[PDB]
């Protein structure tokens, strides 16, 4: 994303500087995992079945 | 040398113009507008500073949800 410095070196730099100030304010969301708990849910049941089988 | 100085004098005369060519041209503006329209169509429409920011969700979420799970 080093183009901002290039834009400053670019002849068209004035309003591009304000837009870069806007660009630095950009934020990107991070998705949140949802199936992580579902995978952990079945492990307890499988462990119980394994213990009963062993006995 | 004589031709060179004459052309230099006429170039300075061209520089004496307040702005733009001495002969603006009835079709120069039209040709410039046509070229600009072609460039805009080829490169696509763009605003001055529009920076859209829309994020989609997770596509085609694969899970272990099944009857045998």
């Amino acid at each position: 994303i080093d183009w901002a410095y290039y834009k400053a070196t670019v002849a068209k730099a004035g309003l591009v500087d304000d837009f870069e100030k806007k660009f630095n304010a950009l934020k990107v969301p991070v998705p949140e995992d949802k199936y992580t708990a579902l995978v952990d849910a079945e492990e307890q049941e499988d462990v119980k079945r394994c213990a009963e089988f062993l006995s | 040398q004589k031709l060179f100085v004459d052309k230099i004098r006429e170039y300075r005369t061209k520089r004496q113009t307040s702005g733009g060519p001495v002969d603006a041209g009835p079709e120069y503006q039209q040709d410039l507008d046509r070229e600009l329209f072609k460039l805009k169509q080829m490169y696509g429409k763009a605003d001055m500073n529009t920076f859209p920011n829309f994020t989609f969700e997770d596509p085609k979420f694969e899970a272990v949800e099944k009857p045998q799970s």
